[PDB]
């Protein structure tokens, strides 16, 4: 089923991006109308901003140039209980870095009961000039190449070991 | 449902008249849904007159035929919906009936006892 | 004695009179051949005509003094009596009591009591009985008042020795009589118990089936062998039940609370005001369709409240509330469920869910400890028992055979047209071999051309299955008329399997010839028995028809008190809790209509019956607590589970070792046909080596050093242990790799990558590895090997997967799809751990009998799925309403279109089919397998007993009597199918162990070394008695410590520590808490007095007993749990910690076993198994972790129907073992896949988005899920019965030897002083012919009383040239008749060879030539 996911936080320029926030309901069975907004601080300025509000299956997308188009909705299609509120922004310039305030609001529909959940995810986004291949992938490439060659060395040598070895055994004889 | 009474019950006049009601209903007596109706008639083929009711407490109609001699002699949660008759009079004579509904319990009971007045 | 007749006289008496008198003026057994009850004796003989069923002379000379007599049946049948006058009226002389006994003894008089007993049987069976059943009633207690006086009457009621009343049954009938008497003449009232009293009648069955009451003779006995085994099971109930109510008390009570409570109302005023489930929903949180509320939890691993919803701990338990943990008893109780397996998967749910998920540890110790260990200790001891009986019977049988025999030769020694014409031809035209080959094939076509049929046939194969079987009847028919003229029509009617063809051809003809529409079972299933003839040549199928055959047969009459008690329990049931259920309907089931099972009929409540009986009794029990009462429901439950499981049990075991005899039941010479199918056989072999030779003819008529020093060196670098261990250490990291790829790796963003690259790592380990052995053992000696077989397979996956990842070419379909396949990593494990290669290998030289005995069981099963398919063909197309899941009415929506026109003018109706239907051959065998293992069985009945036609409603009970076909399918496949299984598996688990010589299967070397001593361990006794130290106080305190007195007052002071700790309870007042913490702070510095009194006066040597070991290791742990319990209480918060350390304590009520030898020796033959169960563990648990790898892997988005809930669902490698090991015990693995079988989207949604991961459709595959689930309850399965049979296996052994040491050493020098006075010369070599004085010169216990020749030639003495012997090997052979045939004395021949050697070098002098019994061979 669902799977709390953190987005990514790079965004490599002239190119295009998807920012996750999936906010799973705790119990898979119950329904509700979620409803999200989306609001975001561009690096260096101090001011949230909402820039998309997406309920009933239609993206309202605030007035804000910096993402006159270049964002679609990515997140669940046709369900108003959307439990993925990803949206994608194609073309990320670099006034999209920053941070991102993902706002759940759910309202779980219950037996006489009508909870107002309002759930908070929050995001960091930088925008590169290239993709920085991930520390931990270098670094674990660099890993297993140092280990299967110390593996290999080890191995030969402990043969080499063992045959001379044995060949002074053989030729004793 | 099983509706305990004595078919006849004879009672000399001037003395009180428990009429004993008791019955075996499995379901917990609910006072919110339980229902007691206790009617006379003179006879098996004569006019019933309610005189006492149980709706989530007790309900007396206080009939002019019985004057205020009429009260609850029962306790409900113990399965048993008697009344008693004070000072019993010669017109006292007659069938009463103790009818019984113990929801979620499907089958009503219906008690019928014959009250003779003795000199 | 053959004239030992005479008529009881008056003269008799007299004469038995006067001896008495003789007797009682001057102040041997009866004998088991004349005593009432069985056959007459030969020797007398037929007996004359008028003697017969009169007054005679006991014959018995053990009464020849008493007054009493005899009276022999026409039957020659014995009867005692007593000669005193009955009631001191009636004479044995008075005609009155004479024809009494003639009456009573006869056979008119049995089959009617048999017969009026069997009426009243019938009589019961009715609930609401009409009128005349009263004068029934009356006709039936005067029968028995009249038998019942005639018995009275002629025996004498008390007034002598021989008499009614002392005859046990008797007391029944007089109970029956009196209770008939009372309730007809009293009225007592509550008759609704009093008339269930008259169901005793039914037991007199019993006293009257002739040889029943020697049946229930031994079941009693075999009981009283499950003594020690009962103690424990209570026991060990009692100690999980103290473990599961501290660690869960009042957990079961989680209930998701709401949390904007308006109207400022709190939890209280409203768990006052809050009666009705329909408005508990308003204020807690129940699940769509549910009766409960949502079981959530504090911890973080436990289930979840949706938001909005707080956990809080109100309200009432779960399930009615009957079952949780709040009271020691409820406990008990549940532990009782968790033991007997019985629905445990609703406990295991719901704990794991309150409690939290770590908690399944508590569940794996119980269903190890508890549901696996006790069961097998029963069937042990009741096994053992019921043996035992056989042995004795059997022996003592053949005993009275012999006598027989040698009675027998006593008394020989005393003595010293044209229509013939072409019935002829015809019977030369049943040509044995081809057309007995012909029936068989044309069997075999037949059942194979039936299991054709589906489930939405189209009409063209309907009617060739039609004409198909009309051809099938018609050359059955056909030959069977043919064998009828081609011999006798009596010879043909003589041989069993002719009346068998002729029956089957009979309801052939019938049901083809009248064209029975309104039955299809009638035909359509019998002509299937036809397969049985394979019997013929199958030798396993034989073996199947061998145990029904006894089970209606010699092991017979058994049975037949299962079916009495299935029917008393029935009644029983049906008279007590009948009126009880539709009367108080409406709280077990909320439509105010009978449940599915209640006992408000006869055959409902042996339904019942038998489903507590196959081990399901628990939904059953709640609802009959729910109405009748806590009191009367678990009396009866629970006497039924006891006595109806232990007479299948007894049954069970008694039809296997029937069975088993087969190396007993071998007498049969040379078969008069070795197979009639092997004739031609044999036959088509010479014919096509003929043909062959003939068409060869007509063929041939037409026409560097380096190298091997290279070699040597891996073959080094791949046996160094060091190489092994670091193989394994990848293993085992690899296995781990595979463990992390749950649904949340997409969130754990950085161990992927690192997974990634580690698998690149070790798939290239593993080929360096390959490669290695290659070099090392080479091709040849390499694919010899299997291991390295499947190592090479497996490291082959991994590179083809390698190398399509690194070309690219992943996610092309199987490539993907051969990534889980990857899954069959951790299997490269098996060949490294020496128990689960042992363990595997057992099992892989198991395999070819299971082969057989499979099927056999596939055919059995294809009968009974062709039965099914007939009866239940689509007719389980119900036409449900999807909102709520409630079949339709069938007043409405009758027949399928219907169903149609309502979905197109309605919404949310299906109609919906089951999903293990019987639709064709392949589903029937997947509910055949639920219904054999009762998981969704009860889902598959209930559809089906509602059926009504191809395609209709399903009305409510339409069809209700197809429950018999369940219960007879269930009866034959698992409880014969199982049996005959289970026998071979013995029978095969034996012939391994002699294949071996003896040795134990499971056990490694190094195991086997350990259990030598473990061994060892058991019946040591060699134990020093402490030496009373040396001082005045430390006196008396040791006195004490020694006397039985002080050890039983701390026995039963343990056993108030046990009674004070059980008395807690869920919610019990502040002040019972802190009075019990006092009680239990007593008993602690109580039991540390004990402790240093044993310090003070043993000294050191306390520590010498393991026993006193333990108890100061619990004495130190239970101070401990004081102190730093008390430490949480004050400083830390954590209860959960606090419950888990507290629970410490109950080690001393574990110290109870010191007391009990029995409970020791059970446990102590249990840690003797846990070698074994430790390998089969090992294998298990790489078994559940492969399939948890699947699951993870290919079953993680599916639905979540049922069985998958939020929690419990293949969507990590936590939950998944949770599951995996739900389905271990094969509980529940029909609702884990229910989900799976989901493949179409109206049940799924094939593009369903899952949120975060990318991995579309959220339905799995069911061509792979029932692949799954069936192999893994089959493996399961095999495993199971491996560790049934090593704890069997453990308990036959630790029973069978007993054993002691004897030393001494002042018996050598004495041997010695006796050796001076016979060898002056010191030469250490005497005389045979002097050894018989010097034998009887000893002392004890070397002292040997004449005739010592009788014994010295059987000792098998050797002799040196000369008639002489040896000093020591008489002294040797006299060691060995004291201390035995020990471990010690191969031991102690060494020592004394080897010291010897060393002092007299002279081996010239020592060679002997012959022995002292060969050489009295010669002379003889
Ligand atoms: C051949 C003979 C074979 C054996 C036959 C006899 C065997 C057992 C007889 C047991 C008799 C039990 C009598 C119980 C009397 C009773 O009515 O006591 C009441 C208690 C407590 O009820 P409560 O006040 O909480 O009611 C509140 C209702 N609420 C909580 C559900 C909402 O009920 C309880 O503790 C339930 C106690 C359950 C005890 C376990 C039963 C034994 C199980 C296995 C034994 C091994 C076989
Ligand atoms: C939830 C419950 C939480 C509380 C539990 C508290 C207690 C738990 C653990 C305490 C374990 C303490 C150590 C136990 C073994 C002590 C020992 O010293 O055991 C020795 C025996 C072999 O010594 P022996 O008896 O031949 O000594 C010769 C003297 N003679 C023959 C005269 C008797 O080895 C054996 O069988 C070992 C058998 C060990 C079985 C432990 C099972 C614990 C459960
Ligand atoms: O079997 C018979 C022999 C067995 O040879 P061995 O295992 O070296 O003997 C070991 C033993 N201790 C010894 O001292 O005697 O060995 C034999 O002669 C039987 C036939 C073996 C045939 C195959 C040998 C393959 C050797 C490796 C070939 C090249 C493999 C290349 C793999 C890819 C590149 C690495
Ligand atoms: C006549 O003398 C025979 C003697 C050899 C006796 O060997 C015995 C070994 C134990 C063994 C295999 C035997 C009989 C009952 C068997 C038990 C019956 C129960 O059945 C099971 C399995 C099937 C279940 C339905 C019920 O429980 C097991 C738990 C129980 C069982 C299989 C445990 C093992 C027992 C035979 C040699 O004498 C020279
Ligand atoms: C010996 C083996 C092979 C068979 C044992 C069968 C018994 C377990 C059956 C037969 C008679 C049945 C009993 C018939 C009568 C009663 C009395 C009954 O109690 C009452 O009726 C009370 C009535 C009242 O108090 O007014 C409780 C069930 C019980 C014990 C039944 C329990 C189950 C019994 C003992
Ligand atoms: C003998 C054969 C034995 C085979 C043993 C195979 C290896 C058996 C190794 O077992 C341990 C793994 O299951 C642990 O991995 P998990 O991913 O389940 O746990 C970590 C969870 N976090 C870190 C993601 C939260
Ligand atoms: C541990 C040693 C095992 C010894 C015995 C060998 O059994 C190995 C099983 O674990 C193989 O797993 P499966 O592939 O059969 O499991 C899932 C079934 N399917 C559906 C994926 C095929
Ligand atoms: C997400 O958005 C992209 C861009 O519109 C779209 O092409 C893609 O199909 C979407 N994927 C999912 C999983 O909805
Ligand atoms: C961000 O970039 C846009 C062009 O994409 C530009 O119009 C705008 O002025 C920039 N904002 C700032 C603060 O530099």
């Amino acid at each position: 089923g669902c799977v709390e996911v953190d987005s990514e936080t790079e965004a490599v320029y002239g190119m295009t991006f998807k920012i996750l926030c999936i906010s799973c309901k705790r119990r898979s069975e119950t329904n509700a109308e979620t409803f999200t907004e989306w609001t975001f601080r561009q690096k260096g300025t101090e001011e949230f901003v909402k820039i998309l509000r997406y309920e009933n299956e239609v993206l309202q997308l605030e007035e804000d140039e910096r993402f006159e188009g270049r964002v679609v909705w990515n997140g669940s299609r046709g369900t108003k209980d959307l439990q993925d509120l990803s949206i994608f922004i194609t073309n990320v310039t670099y006034n999209h870095s920053g941070d991102y305030e993902c706002h759940v609001y759910r309202l779980l529909f219950f037996e006489n009961y009508e909870h107002n959940t309002s759930v908070v995810k929050k995001i960091h986004i930088e925008v590169v000039d290239k993709a920085n291949r991930d520390m931990a992938s270098i670094v674990s490439e660099i890993m297993m190449y140092v280990l299967i060659v110390v593996l290999t060395i080890w191995l030969v040598a402990e043969m080499i070991y063992c045959y001379k070895k044995i060949a002074a055994a053989t030729e004793t004889a | 449902m099983e509706v305990t009474v004595p078919a006849t019950l004879n009672v000399l006049n001037g003395s009180d008249a428990r009429l004993p009601c008791t019955f075996n209903s499995c379901y917990t007596v609910n006072h919110k849904q339980f229902s007691l109706n206790w009617t006379y008639q003179e006879c098996n083929n004569c006019s019933e007159e309610m005189f006492l009711q149980f709706r989530m407490k007790i309900i007396n109609l206080k009939l002019e035929r019985f004057q205020d001699r009429v009260e609850f002699s029962g306790n409900p949660s113990k399965y048993d919906v008697s009344v008693m008759l004070r000072n019993v009079q010669p017109e006292d004579e007659g069938i009463y009936n103790c009818y019984i509904m113990n929801p979620p319990d499907r089958h009503r009971g219906h008690g019928k006892i014959h009250l003779q007045v003795l000199m | 004695g053959p004239q030992s007749f005479v008529h009881f006289t008056k003269q008799s008496l007299a004469l038995i009179e006067q001896r008495i008198a003789e007797r009682k003026s001057k102040e041997p057994k009866p004998s088991s051949d004349l005593e009432a009850g069985k056959q007459l004796p030969f020797i007398y003989g037929d007996i004359p005509p008028g003697m017969v069923s009169e007054p005679l002379e006991d014959l018995d000379p053990y009464y020849a003094d008493k007054k009493t007599f005899i009276v022999l049946n026409k039957g020659k049948t014995i009867f005692r009596f007593n000669a005193t006058p009955a009631l001191y009226m009636l004479s044995p002389f008075s005609p009155l009591r004479r024809i009494s006994i003639k009456i009573l003894v006869h056979s008119l008089f049995s089959m009617l009591i048999m017969c009026t007993i069997l009426t009243n049987c019938i009589f019961m069976t009715m609930n609401n009985p009409p009128d005349w059943t009263k004068n029934v009633e009356y006709t039936f207690t005067g029968i028995y008042t009249f038998e019942s006086l005639v018995k009275i009457l002629a025996r004498g009621f008390c007034v002598g020795e021989f008499t009614f009343l002392r005859d046990p049954w008797n007391w029944l009938d007089f109970v029956v009589i009196v209770f008939a008497y009372l309730t007809e003449f009293v009225n007592l009232g509550n008759v609704s118990a009093l008339r269930t009293f008259r169901v005793l009648r039914a037991l007199k069955t019993i006293s009257v089936i002739p040889g029943l009451k020697t049946i229930v003779g031994a079941l009693i006995q075999s009981v009283k062998k499950l003594s020690d085994v009962m103690i424990l099971t209570v026991f060990c109930l009692s100690v999980f039940a103290l473990i599961g109510l501290q660690l869960f008390m009042g957990n079961l009570k989680h209930k998701c609370f709401r949390n904007s409570l308006e109207n400022n109302e709190t939890l209280e005023s409203i768990m006052n005001t809050l009666e009705s489930e329909e408005d508990f929903r308003k204020y807690f949180y129940y699940l769509e369709g549910s009766k409960d509320a949502l079981l959530c939890g504090f911890s973080t691993d436990s289930g979840q409240c949706p938001e909005g919803y707080t956990c809080v701990k109100i309200g009432r338990n779960p399930d009615y509330g009957y079952t949780s943990f709040d009271t020691f008893s409820w406990a008990f109780l549940a532990l009782f469920r968790l033991m007997t397996q019985d629905y445990w998967e609703n406990l295991y749910q719901q704990t794991l869910r309150a409690a939290g998920k770590t908690y399944m540890i508590f569940f794996v110790v119980v269903i190890f400890l508890g549901s696996f260990y006790l069961i097998n200790l029963i069937l042990a001891v009741v096994a053992m028992a019921y043996k035992e009986q056989n042995q004795a019977n059997i022996e003592e049988a053949k005993q009275k055979e012999l006598e027989f025999q040698q009675m027998l030769d006593r008394l020989k020694k005393e003595q010293e047209p044209y229509w013939i014409k072409f019935k002829k031809c015809i019977y030369f035209i049943v040509m044995d071999p081809f057309v007995d080959l012909a029936i068989t094939i044309c069997i075999v076509l037949n059942t194979l051309f039936m299991a054709m049929e589906h489930h939405p046939m189209t009409e063209e194969f309907k009617n060739v299955l039609a004409i198909g079987n009309l051809v099938f009847t018609g050359i059955f028919a056909a030959e069977m008329v043919l064998k009828l003229i081609a011999m006798d029509p009596y010879e043909y009617f003589q041989v069993g399997w002719n009346i068998f063809d002729s029956l089957i051809v009979t309801l052939s003809l019938v049901e083809l010839f009248l064209a029975d529409v309104e039955g299809l079972s009638v035909l359509r299933s019998f002509r299937l028995l036809r397969v049985f003839k394979l019997a013929k040549s199958w030798p396993t199928l034989n073996m199947l028809i061998k145990i029904i055959g006894n089970s209606v047969g010699a092991l017979g009459n058994l049975t037949l008190v299962l079916a009495i008690i299935v029917f008393i329990f029935a009644v029983v049931g049906m008279q007590l809790f009948g009126k009880s259920y539709k009367e108080c309907v409406c709280k077990i089931n909320d439509d105010c209509t009978l449940p599915r099972w209640h006992m408000n009929d006869f055959f409902h409540s042996f339904l019942i019956v038998f489903r507590v009986l196959c081990g399901e009794w628990i939904e059953t029990m709640w609802d009959c607590m729910e109405v009748a009462g806590q009191a009367m429901c678990l009396i009866v439950y629970m006497m039924v589970m006891v006595i109806g499981n232990l007479v299948v049990l007894n049954l069970f075991l008694a039809l296997l070792l029937s069975s088993f005899s087969s190396d007993n039941l071998t007498a049969i010479e040379e078969d008069p046909d070795a197979n009639n199918l092997q004739i031609a056989v044999t036959r088509i072999k010479k014919g096509i080596n003929y043909v062959k030779q003939t068409l060869r003819e007509f063929i041939l008529k037409a026409f560097g050093k380096i190298w091997w020093n290279i070699r040597k060196t891996c073959y080094k670098i791949v046996e160094h242990s060091w190489f092994e261990s670091f193989i394994v250490l990848m293993i085992l990291l690899s296995s781990g790799a595979l463990a992390f790829e749950d649904i949340y790796i997409e969130r754990k963003k950085t161990i992927k990558i690192i997974l990634e690259y580690a698998d690149k790592i070790f798939t290239y380990i593993f080929i360096l590895e390959m490669l290695l052995k290659w070099i090392a053992y080479g091709y040849k000696t390499y694919f010899t090997n299997a291991w390295c077989w499947l190592d090479f397979l497996i490291v082959d996956v991994s590179l083809v997967t390698l190398v399509a990842n690194t070309l690219g070419y992943s996610d092309l379909g199987p490539i993907k799809s051969l990534r889980t396949l990857r899954a069959l990593r951790p299997l490269r494990a098996l060949s490294r751990f020496e128990g689960m290669r042992v363990v595997v290998n057992a099992l892989i030289g198991a395999i070819p009998s299971i082969m057989n005995v499979l099927l056999v069981c596939l055919i059995f099963w294809l009968i009974f799925s062709i039965m099914g398919v007939n009866l239940f063909a689509g007719k389980f197309y119900e036409c449900i309403n999807t909102t709520d899941g409630s079949r339709f009415p069938a007043s409405q929506v009758p027949n399928r279109s219907e169903c149609f026109a309502l979905m197109n003018v309605s919404q949310n109706v299906r109609w919906k089919n089951l999903k293990v239907n019987f639709d064709n051959v392949g589903l029937g065998y997947l509910s055949l397998l639920q219904v054999a293992t009762f998981k969704g069985w009860t889902i598959i009945m209930y559809a089906a007993v509602d059926s009504v036609n191809v395609d209709k409603q399903p009305k409510y009970e339409y069809s209700l009597y197809m429950y018999i076909y369940f219960v007879v399918f269930i009866i034959f496949g698992s409880f014969f199918t199982l049996n005959l299984f289970i026998g071979v598996i013995i029978d095969n688990f034996n012939q391994q162990k002699k294949k071996l010589g003896g040795q134990d299967i499971f056990m490694t070397e190094e195991q086997k070394k350990y259990y030598n001593a473990m061994k060892k361990l058991g019946s040591k006794k060699p134990q020093k008695p402490i030496p009373r130290p040396g001082n005045k106080i430390q006196g008396c305190i040791f006195d004490l410590v020694t006397n039985q007195a002080f050890d039983i007052s701390i026995m039963v002071l343990i056993c108030l520590n046990m009674v004070t700790m059980m008395v807690e309870k869920e919610g019990q007042s502040q002040h019972m808490t802190e009075v019990l913490y006092w009680i239990n702070v007593v008993f602690i510095i109580l039991f540390t007095g004990e402790c240093v009194l044993k310090l003070i006066s043993l000294r050191h040597y306390y520590f010498t007993v393991g026993w006193n070991i333990f108890d100061f290791v619990v004495v130190i742990i239970s101070i401990v749990g004081m102190f730093l319990a008390d430490l949480i209480e004050t400083y830390f918060v954590s209860p959960t910690l606090f419950r888990v350390i507290r629970l410490a304590r109950i080690g001393r009520i574990l110290r109870l076993v010191k007391g009990a030898k029995g409970i020791r020796t059970l446990l102590f033959a249990l840690m003797m198994s846990l070698p074994a169960l430790f390998n089969i563990g090992l294998l298990l648990f790489l078994v559940m972790f492969i399939y948890a790898i699947f699951g993870m892997s290919n079953f993680a988005y599916v639905k979540k129907e049922d069985g998958i809930n939020d929690m419990f669902n293949f969507e990590t490698f936590g939950n998944s073992m949770i599951c995996l090991f739900q389905i271990t015990t094969s509980a529940g693995w029909d609702g884990l896949l229910a989900p799976i079988l989901n493949s179409k989207p109206p049940d799924c949604d094939p593009k369903k988005v899952h949120p975060g991961s990318s991995v579309e459709g959220d339905c799995g595959n069911p061509s792979v899920g029932i692949f799954y689930f069936v192999s893994y309850i089959i493996i399961s399965f095999l495993v199971v019965v491996n560790m049934y049979i090593a704890v069997i296996l453990e308990n036959f052994s630790v029973a069978t030897e007993e054993s002691t040491e004897p030393l001494s050493e002042d018996d050598f020098e004495m041997f010695y002083e006796v050796w001076e006075k016979f060898d002056p010369d010191a030469t250490q070599f005497i005389e045979f012919s002097k050894l018989s004085d010097f034998a009887a010169a000893l002392d004890p216990p070397l002292l040997i009383a004449k005739p010592n020749k009788v014994q010295l030639i059987a000792m098998d003495l050797p002799m040196v040239s000369g008639d002489r012997i040896h000093c020591l090997d008489i002294l040797f052979a006299f060691t060995k008749r004291v201390l035995g045939e020990s471990g010690e004395m191969d031991s102690l021949r060494s020592q004394m060879e080897e010291r010897f050697m060393s002092a007299n070098p002279s081996k010239v002098s020592y060679e002997p030539i012959t022995t002292t019994l060969k050489r009295k061979q010669e002379d003889v």
